[PDB]
């Protein structure tokens, strides 16, 4: 089996693009599961909702030993996506579709996992409204501002920058981008 | 497949 590079899509509509790749090509795209020290709720399922960690000290040590591409605290419990969880998907020859922040890109590269980082760049506020038709003007201005700051601060880590007048255009480009950079 | 707990932990207000 050949290693498949993990994927981090960023920018407006990245979550729709993530869901679409998984639902269209389940043979080439997969997901991994985050870790948490929060205790498991009865209905939750270990290895499915989270990898539930019983020792907060254990997770703290692993975070400091760089075992996570992303980690943080909420409601006094730890949360993170582990290097190994990405590696397992990649080793099985599937692109791991990651829903992580841009700071994870550098951590994935430093962990030698060779990510594909794709930035969907809005051309303007109006372009945001073209490609996401379910949001208010305010939400679109917030998305546009976030994308401007994202590009200003993280443009050096992008594998590809994609643009378009509709989500369909962006999605076709995203798929074509992944095929070009994987071969 | 959003995990709201996870997103709050990893996207803290700065």
């Amino acid at each position: 089996v050949h290693y498949a590079r993990p994927i981090i899509i960023l920018g407006p509509t990245k979550d729709r693009a993530n869901d679409d790749l998984l639902s269209e090509f389940p043979d080439k795209f997969g997901s991994c599961v985050p870790h948490t020290t929060r205790p498991k709720r009865e209905y939750e399922i270990d290895g499915r909702d989270y990898h539930f960690v019983s020792s907060r000290e254990k997770m703290e040590k692993d975070i400091q030993a760089h075992k996570f591409i992303e980690a943080g605290q909420y409601n006094s419990h730890l949360y993170g996506t582990s290097v190994q969880s990405v590696r397992e998907v990649a080793e099985q020859g599937k692109h791991c579709i990651l829903d992580v922040s841009a700071n994870a890109v550098r951590r994935l590269q430093a962990a030698h996992l060779h990510p594909i980082a794709i930035f969907i760049r809005p051309r303007s506020l109006e372009n945001v409204l073209e490609i996401n038709k379910r949001i208010t003007e305010e939400q679109a201005r917030k998305a546009f501002d976030r994308a401007t700051k994202l590009e200003q601060e993280f443009t050096e880590c992008f594998s590809a920058i994609v643009e378009g007048d509709s989500f369909e255009e962006i999605y076709h480009k995203v798929k074509r981008v992944i095929e070009d950079l994987s071969g | 497949a959003r995990r709201e707990s996870y997103l709050k932990a990893t996207q803290p207000s700065l």
